[PDB]
């Protein structure tokens, strides 16, 4: 019939980001 | 959206250079450039000479 590995960094970042600005529904 | 994707990309540049001052500690220079302040998103600081 990838991830380069310094997306530790700008995972922390995004986490920062989170925090500072939430999400609103 | 302004403040959220400017902030964002400003500590996103902070990162980049204090990647490139690892960098530069660890390949090049070394001892003639240190750290002395390192906050997140918030301030970088370098000590030469």
């Amino acid at each position: 019939f990838s991830s380069i590995f310094q997306r530790q960094r700008v995972d922390a970042l995004l986490l920062d980001l989170r925090q500072k600005f939430p999400p609103k529904f | 959206m302004y403040n959220c994707l400017h902030s964002f990309c400003l500590s996103l540049q902070l990162e980049v250079l204090h990647s490139q001052t690892l960098m530069l500690i660890r390949e090049r220079w070394g001892d003639l450039v240190q750290v002395e302040r390192y906050h997140a998103g918030k301030c970088l600081s370098l000590s030469v000479w």
